[PDB]
């Protein structure tokens, strides 16, 4: 029972340490997509207030 | 609005009224039913107290946890509650009595553990967090012993292990049909309570085998016996304030009756009114 | 004051790139509240779609009565030729009052209310003429220019109830024409509830038979939820006392019903509807605190929205439904309610 | 004009929550004027005494309500109310009598109010 | 130590999660920022083309 | 309530009686006949004095007695006849 | 038209029987919503079960409404409706499941549908 | 109505009041005088006070401390104070 148990002892800190860092590489695309995406509106708005 | 609502609401609200009236009838003969079961108990208890006398603060002494006045580090609290609702303020002025108290002992730093009788405290005090170690429900009308020995049992293994260093009861007390009053009263250690045998000084018993064992087992069901007691007293208090409180919604829906009807009546006179101005001033 | 008009100029602003041409047509309002709605229509892209006829409350009565025949001819002017048209009748209980004054000053037999005797009749042959045409009708109308296609006008006639009373003149007759009802509650509206939509009483007799499959598959169990929603609320006052078999679906009846909450001028593609009922409908919702479904919700609908485009875009253009859509459907819904937050 | 486009979203939302917490308050009075206050749950029960202090502190003195009451008037700025029903909304006033709402300016004068009854 | 992994596993994963949460409200605020920029230099500009 | 007021009492037919099988659903308290038991023979006179406050009074005590079971035999008594008359 | 006497006491009975079973019914969804289920007597919880096996059992498909579901018609003659009314509340059928009976037709096809459930 | 919207205030006379040997049976809440303590002389303006406020509110605290009654000494001389008053 000590190599079953400390098996997962040894693993998890691997394991959710890759998903602690999954959700931090998701939600900086995130971001970065926001920074994009406020530019083309940044574009579109200010083409349709001159078309106008 | 319009009569036809009116009516309608009118009508939902004396239904109203006969299902109160009906359940204040109920209420008001469970009462009188509880309390005979009430003073039912009596007997038990008290010679089981004056045998207590005799055998543990006689002249002669024993050394029993249960009678000597140990050091509080931590209290238990056996909290009756009711399993039905329409009861009044019964279960709220009784926990909120229970709270100023255990707030008090906590401000000398000691811990506090609840059993619970009734499912109504129970869910109080899983919402306020409290400290519920075993609990029983589903009584209902049907109080019985047998099943009250489950948390007493856990209370006073907890009590003679020394993890608890006071235990109280808190229960509703029936007095009047017209006034029941929420208490907190001790029954560990053993209250001092007269009932002197300095007058049965004349006899003793023939123990068998040895007076230990049995006042052991005497304070063990004697603390059964109260706890029982107060259970049926507060199942009798509860049928009471159920009656009072249909009372009072009774004459709440009778008066509710007086307003809705001069509504219903100015609706129908408008109503009334309003066709016939219609049709007159309609021809030429 | 419970969103009729709302609830209508979105409809119109959703068609702002579905190819349906909008016509909102306003009877009575006072003109700075036209010039709103428009100023709005066109903050959004949609003023470029509609044609607003307006007839304000200054105007004499007979524009403001025959104003919806105006707008229904610029309708028909598409249906008649395969085009697909939405027009709104903005209170219609305002064509209704202008028709009864022109009828008490010609000295017209009143009948109940004041009302003239032909105020259905005066209804009834405006709201008949949305239809849908076969693509022979159009054929034989355009002479042959177009071939194979349907034309189609929709009505949303909008009409105000006092205190709630639908058993006046006006309001028992226009029930009677239409398809179906959208029953706005005042109640509802102050809650929180917005739209208001009661669900209990609103009816459409086109019904599923309109629908997108996915959608008609999905709402079905919404329908059914708060059925049953609506026959335990009675209890919702003596709740602590209920029994968990039924604190079960009295629990799901008001997470569903704060889940159709929705904001303002924020329309949802289809793809985003159907994807957000699939959520409550099997169960994943069923932990989430109420308190939080509006943040789930909008956690979910960004999520999505970057990291499954494809399947929105299919979704949305096709609407179909599969064993294989709801397989990736479920998976969307695992990795959302893990990997991530709200 | 109350649009989150126009006064924003914090003073939308305070709005918004008040007039929820009032009607939540009028579909009780039916179950509390039948059956009285100790039927409800233990949550009700806190929304009704919310309800209650809201409704008094939409009261305010007037300076042309001197002649009928006495008490100077009182003028208050938004962002000093917004403030105010947030809180009481929130619960952070939630151990202040009823009575220390009525009639007075800023939250301010309420809990001032409340130490002297 | 079964329990030290499970601990500390689940407290970083809700640090990853806040960090992800506050990744996200500079995003909206950014957004924000450049948006009303755009709204500013539309209608800077359309108020003096129409002039002209 | 216009012929209420000219008429010489009346025999109220109840739906809730007709629709449960109470055929003929007369209901009685609020039916009644103003002459009384001068029209009435001297033997139906005599054995019907009591039935109809009896049933009266059986038809608010059975919607008492939905909400009690463990009803008082003393009233067991009553719901019992009340039913065989009925 | 629903008398003894014109539609025979077969026909009657089995209508009032119906009528019996869902009346008491409605009384008992009441007690299940305060108590649960398991509280009811043996008979309680098998004149629920009948009940609600009637109240599926008075559904059908229509060959109109065939296009709202895509599920064909069925046409079911009175003798098999009076047989599989009687054969429901007998307790005959007591051992299939309830959605057996939602949108069958005729009373065989409950019998069928529940092996494919 | 009509009339209330003419007039500079109304003294409202109520019946329960009435009844109860109150009398005159003014009821205060609903009653005001539109032109207020301007009409008073100096002494009486100053010895009353708010007076009828204080005497509605402790006829609506009434409405709630009959069955049950909370703060209860303060609401005790308020309510002292208010009997002895009316
Ligand atoms: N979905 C919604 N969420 C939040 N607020 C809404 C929503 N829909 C409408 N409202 C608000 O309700 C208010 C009334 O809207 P609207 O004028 O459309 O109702 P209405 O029935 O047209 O009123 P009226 O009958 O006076 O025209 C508006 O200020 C709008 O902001
Ligand atoms: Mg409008």
């Amino acid at each position: 029972d000590l190599d079953l148990a400390k098996a997962s002892a040894t693993d998890q800190l691997k394991k959710a340490k890759a998903e602690a860092q999954v959700i931090i590489e998701q939600a900086n695309k995130r971001r970065s997509q926001i920074l994009d995406e406020a530019k083309a509106e940044a574009e579109q708005e200010r083409t349709k207030i001159v078309a106008q | 609005a319009g009569a036809k609502d009116i009516r309608s609401k009118i009508a939902s609200v004396q239904n109203t009224q006969k299902i109160t009236k009906a359940m204040e009838m109920v209420a008001a003969s469970k009462m009188r039913k509880s309390q005979d079961r009430m003073a039912a108990s009596r007997p038990y208890a008290e010679t089981m107290r004056k045998v207590i006398g005799h055998l543990a603060h006689g002249n002669l002494e024993y050394k029993h946890p249960y009678l000597e006045d140990r050091d509080v580090k931590r209290v238990g609290y056996l909290v009756v509650s009711t399993d039905r609702g329409l009861a009044g303020g019964l279960n709220i002025n009784l926990f909120k009595k229970l709270l100023a108290e255990m707030k008090t002992w906590t401000d000398k730093g000691v811990q506090a553990d609840l059993a619970m009788i009734g499912s109504k405290g129970v869910s109080f005090f899983n919402s306020v967090g409290g400290n519920v170690v075993a609990q029983v429900t589903g009584m209902g009308d049907n109080p019985s012993l047998s099943e009250l020995i489950g948390p007493v049992k856990v209370m006073l293994q907890a009590y003679d292990e020394g993890r608890l260093d006071k235990l109280y009861i808190v229960s509703n007390k029936f007095i009047n049909t017209m006034s029941q009053v929420p208490t907190i009263s001790q029954l560990l250690p053993l209250p001092a309570s007269d009932d002197d045998d300095l007058k049965h000084k004349s006899w003793d018993y023939l123990y068998e085998p040895d007076p230990k064992a049995l006042l052991d087992t005497l304070l063990r069901r004697y603390v059964e016996s109260q706890v029982y007691q107060g259970v049926v007293e507060n199942l009798a208090s509860e049928q009471a304030a159920r009656m009072v409180a249909m009372k009072a919604a009774t004459d709440n829906g009778g008066s509710l009756i007086k307003e809705l009807q001069l509504v219903y009546n100015k609706a129908r006179q408008a109503s009334i009114t309003q066709e016939l101005t219609e049709i007159v001033s309609g021809a030429a | 004051q419970t969103g009729k008009t709302a609830l209508a100029i979105d409809a119109i602003i959703n068609q702002r790139d579905s190819g349906i041409k909008c016509i909102y047509v306003a009877i009575g309002q006072k003109a700075s509240t036209i010039s709103n709605v428009v100023r709005k229509l066109e903050e959004h892209g949609a003023l470029a779609n509609t044609i607003v006829v307006v007839a304000t409350a200054s105007e004499s009565a007979a524009l403001q009565y025959l104003a919806p025949y105006a707008g229904c001819a610029m309708g028909e002017y598409f249906r008649d030729r395969g085009e697909d048209a939405l027009i709104i009748y903005d209170d219609l209980s305002k064509q209704a009052v202008a028709y009864r004054q022109i009828s008490l000053l010609l000295r017209r037999p009143p009948g109940r209310e004041a009302f003239p005797g032909d105020v259905f009749y005066l209804h009834s042959r405006l709201l008949e003429r949305a239809a849908r045409v076969n693509a022979e009708y159009v054929e034989a109308f355009t002479k042959g220019e177009v071939k194979g296609k349907t034309g189609s006008l929709t009505a949303l006639p909008i009409i105000e109830t006092q205190a709630g009373d639908v058993s006046a003149f006006v309001p028992t007759n226009v029930i009677s024409i239409t398809d179906g009802q959208i029953f706005l509650e005042t109640n509802l509206f102050n809650a929180g509830i917005r739209p208001a939509v009661n669900p209990g009483i609103s009816v459409s007799r086109v019904g599923g038979a309109a629908q997108t499959k996915i959608m008609k598959k999905l709402s079905g169990g919404i329908r059914t939820a708060l059925a049953q929603y609506r026959e335990l609320a009675a209890f919702s006052q003596f709740a602590s006392d209920l029994d968990d078999a039924t604190r079960k679906q009295l629990d799901h009846g008001q997470k569903v019903t704060e889940l159709l909450k929705q904001k303002q001028y924020a329309p949802m593609s289809v793809a985003q509807q159907s994807l957000v009922l699939f959520a409550a409908e099997r169960g994943y919702l069923a932990d989430v605190e109420l308190s939080k479904i509006g943040s789930f919700e909008a956690a979910l609908l960004a999520y999505v929205d970057r990291d499954h485009a494809p399947l929105m875009q299919e979704i949305n253009q096709t609407g179909g439904y599969n064993d294989e859509i709801e397989g990736k459907l479920k998976g969307i819904l695992d990795s959302f309610k893990a990997t991530q937050s709200w | 004009q109350l649009d989150p486009l126009v006064v924003g979203q914090e003073h939308y939302d305070t709005a918004r929550g008040v007039q929820s917490i009032l009607q939540r308050y009028q579909e009780l009075k039916d179950i509390i004027a039948i059956l009285g206050m100790d039927e409800l749950s233990e949550e009700d029960k806190l929304v009704v005494a919310r309800a209650r202090k809201i409704q008094r502190f939409l009261s305010q003195p007037f300076f042309v309500a001197e002649v009928f009451t006495g008490s100077p008037g009182k003028y208050v700025s938004l962002k000093d109310t917004i403030r105010g029903f947030k809180g009481i909304m929130e619960g952070e006033y939630d151990h202040l009598p009823e009575q220390a709402f009525y009639m007075v300016g800023s939250i301010e004068e309420a809990v001032e109010k409340a130490k002297k009854l």
